[PDB]
RNA sequence: AGGUUGACCUCGGAUCAGGUAGGAGGACCCGCUGAACUUAAGCAUAUCAAUAAGCGGAGGAAAAGAAACCAACAGGGAUUGCCCUAGUAACGGCGAGUGAAGCGGCAACAGCUCAAAUUUGAAAGCUGGCUUCGGCCCGCGUUGUAAUUUGGAGAGGAUGCUUU
RNA sequence: AAAGCUCCUUCGACGAGUCGAGUAGUUUGGGAAUGCUGCUCAAAAUGGGAGGUAAAUUUCUUCUAAAGCUAAAUACCGGCCA
């Protein structure tokens, strides 16, 4: 860590303190991927299909108009960042399936 | 193989 | 309909563990 | 009654001063429970798998084929959960499975 | 174990399987009672994540409630009042209709304690949920620890007073500045701050 | 400014029971007291600094030790809530002070500490021994172990030959950099990257 | 015998064996539902008021409660309540008005349990019936009852001492 | 038989018609930043929530929801005793 100036203001302000590092705590481990938790993801993934608004993204994505696909997962999904997301994944379905074929 | 955990 | 003394005093197996190792002890702190 | 008998044997034997061990053999009997099976075809243990054919609710064992396809092991779908009940001393089984036998089966 | 996979399969409910199920139970389910015993959970790994065992005194009760708003039982539809530019048919209960299926639930099995429910299915008219409930008379349950607080006389009927998950979600009981005015409870909040404490040195 | 709008006559708290609430409390800290002896009748708390610019000068009483000061003190964490030493997992140590501080604080306890064997014919190697067992004993771990220097000293005397030379250019002007510094923190990176640019396409 | 004989699943019957619920009380408590008089010159925002009335559910307290918190500090550390924050931030026709929270001091303090794991070298768990009080039965349960684990971690190892 | 301490290559499961988005009613000091409910859409895996001015980008800080129990300090125009 960068050590404090020692100042009311500016960058880097505060009272200088020597800070430690810390063990990272198993609470903040979430969101970490398993392989047993992949695996099953993986599995009920093929076994269910997709959902048909992913149908629709994904004959978006190979028709190429990426723009419009965004919006439209945009406008089904609900926020930005899960559109995008989303539509990285099924970059990531699109591509393995061609690389399958 | 998949595991749960380490086992015994 | 109130609760028996014996179903009120039963414990998990881990509780009854952790109070026979470390239960409360008597102590005191000099001045 | 022959886990009661079992159970007596090994305990003589613990007052000889003999380990169970040493009175009782390594059993070998077919594996049952769902979560046991389960666990036991992803550690690809099961040697074969036996899915009866009407589990109500159908999510219990939907995935089961699939699982033992990309295991590779040998499933079988088997009409008859009482059936496999009936092996298990149970009423109902979903699902069995071996993972090893004896040299002479 | 199977639940991984049940409940990972519960989160894709848009699948072919899953929308087959859901539509083949709830033509079962409307053609059955509106409250009527089920045998077993239809959902065992959300039963057993909510808090269903195995055990004798466990039941579940199906049930089923018309979804969307309410109406004010006045004369006619109208109110003789001061105008309130709305009309009676936008007007929203505040609590569920999970929480008005725990209540009648309850209510036909006054003898239980209601625990937990869940979603099961759903249609154009109704919800559908399933009810975990508790026998607080029951020996196996008066035995075991995990479960023997039910037993206790402070816990009747929690679905009538929000004490339920659905109570406490419509109650609003979550730490922080969003929930300032009900995390406490609202009306005793309101009450706290609209006392006038007079002190005797004042 | 005070408005009696609503009816507030149904709500009025008067505290005639002031007295009568003091002594309620007395008596339940004195039967707490007799219940709890030998024992302080609270526990011990470690020292924290207050949060905020306002107060951050002055330490007070925390809620518990954290589990790295136990271990580094030597208590287990299942030992340490039995014999009178309040534990919090919440709490993280960003600095050494603050734990070497709680750390002398925890081994000035278990120095002081005396332990009473669990059966008084079988005693221990981790038990107080009989013959140091009676000792001069304290009831209040509050006062006996306080935040004896909440706030720093505020007066200090130096010799004249170690006065500090001073912040070059003056105090005022040093502050006065340091807030055009960090309100152009920005823009001065925007145009050190412009002029990277501009150097690599016309290099 | 196979047009027979059974096993499950689901749904029923019984003045079956054993239990439980209702009503009262409702000052305080947890919810739902929900006004108007009044105050704004009158008056559909507003105010009274998230009140009165109405309905449901507890206890000696109830409720809340061990952070998907506050913060931006040198960081505090479950909940509740008092003082203060503060008539402040903020909201508000044509304005009458409304109005918190962090920190800080204090009273009191207490922490934990599951689901998601295969016991698999042995459902080790439990309701009920009969007891000679040793146990024996009818069953529940493998669509999962015990032990183990709960993020503060834990599972596996290594290691040598302590504990009941 | 169980239990604690110390160190570690590795593993390290963590709750879905739920979160979230739009909309309507209601509510709040949070009529730019509040909560609740109904309807429609409807997730993810260092992911998700929050960081009281909308949107994008890059960081950072904090926790770990959608399961549950728990005394004390607090209230008390009802009941009983004083």
């Amino acid at each position: 860590p960068v050590e404090r100036t020692g100042l009311i203001r500016g960058l880097n302000k505060g009272h200088k303190t020597t800070r430690r590092v810390l063990k990272e705590r198993p609470s903040r481990r979430k969101g970490a991927q398993s392989k047993r938790t992949q695996f099953v993801r993986s599995l009920i993934r093929e076994v269910a299909g997709l959902a048909p608004y992913e149908r629709r993204v994904i004959e978006l994505l190979r028709n190429g108009k990426d723009k419009r696909a965004r919006k439209f997962s945009k406008k089904k999904l609900g926020t930005f960042g899960r559109a995008k997301r989303k539509c990285e994944e099924l970059q990531r379905i699109i591509a393995e399936s061609r690389r399958a074929h | 193989a998949v595991s749960v955990r380490k086992r015994a | 309909r109130r609760l028996s003394k014996e179903d009120a005093s039963r414990v998990l197996e881990k509780t009854k563990k952790r109070l026979t190792h470390f239960p409360q002890r008597k102590y005191a702190v000099k001045a | 009654q022959e886990k009661k008998e079992r159970l007596l044997r090994e305990a003589t034997a613990i007052k000889e001063g003999k380990k169970k061990e040493d009175v009782s053999k390594k059993p070998y009997t077919v594996k049952y429970g769902l979560n046991h099976v389960v666990g036991l075809i992803e550690n690809k243990k099961a040697s074969l798998v036996l899915i009866a054919n009407d589990v109500d609710p159908i999510e219990l064992v939907v995935f089961l084929p699939a699982l033992c396809r990309k295991m590779g092991i040998p499933y079988a779908i088997i009409k008859g959960k009482a059936r496999l009940g009936t092996l298990v001393h149970k009423k109902t089984a979903a699902v069995v499975a071996i993972t090893e036998v004896r040299s002479e089966d | 174990g199977a639940l991984k996979y049940l409940e990972e399969l519960s989160k894709k409910k848009q699948s072919d399987v899953v929308r087959f199920l859901l539509r083949v139970r709830c033509w079962e389910y409307r053609q059955l009672n509106v409250i009527h015993r089920a045998s077993r959970p239809s959902r065992p790994d959300k039963a057993r994540r909510l808090g269903y065992k195995a055990k004798q005194g466990y039941v579940i009760y199906r049930v089923r409630v018309r979804r969307g708003g309410r109406k004010r039982p006045v004369p006619k539809g109208a109110t003789y009042g001061k105008p309130t530019n709305q009309g009676v048919n936008q007007l929203k209960y505040q609590r569920s209709l999970r929480a008005t299926a725990e209540e009648r639930v309850g209510r036909r099995c006054s003898n239980l304690r209601v625990l937990n429910s869940y979603w099961v299915n759903q249609d154009s008219t109704y919800k559908y949920y399933e009810v975990i409930l508790v026998d607080p008379n029951h020996k196996a349950i008066r035995r075991d620890p995990r479960i023997n607080w039910i037993c206790n006389p402070v816990h009747k009927h929690r679905e009538c007073r929000g004490l339920t998950s659905t109570g406490k979600k419509s109650r609003g009981l979550n730490k922080g500045h969003r929930f300032n005015k009900t995390r406490a409870g609202r009306r005793k909040t309101w009450k706290r701050h609209n006392t006038l404490s007079l002190w005797r040195y004042r | 400014n005070n408005h009696f709008r609503k009816h507030w006559q149904r709500r009025v708290r008067c505290h005639f029971d002031q007295p009568g609430k003091k002594v309620t409390r007395r008596l339940a800290r004195r039967a707490k007291a007799a219940a709890l002896a030998p024992r302080p009748v609270d526990k011990l708390r470690p020292i924290v600094r207050c949060p905020t610019v306002k107060y951050n000068r002055r330490t007070r009483l925390g809620r518990g030790f954290t589990l790295e000061e136990l271990k580094a003190a030597g208590i287990p964490r299942l030992l340490a809530p039995t014999i009178g030493i309040a534990v919090d997992h919440r709490r993280k140590n960003l600095s050494e002070e603050s734990l070497a501080a709680n750390v002398q604080r925890l081994k000035d306890y278990k120095a002081r500490l005396i332990l009473f064997p669990r059966k008084s014919n079988k005693p221990k190697k981790a038990d107080t021994p009989k013959d140091q067992q009676t000792a001069e004993t304290t009831t209040s771990l509050r006062t006996s172990f306080g935040v004896e220097q909440p706030l720093a000293p505020g007066f200090t005397e130096i010799s004249k030959s170690e006065i500090p030379a001073g912040i070059e250019g003056g105090a005022y002007r040093a502050l006065r950099k340091a807030r055009s510094d960090a309100r152009l923190v920005g823009v001065r990176e925007k145009r050190a990257k412009e002029k990277a640019e501009a150097e690599a396409n016309k290099k």
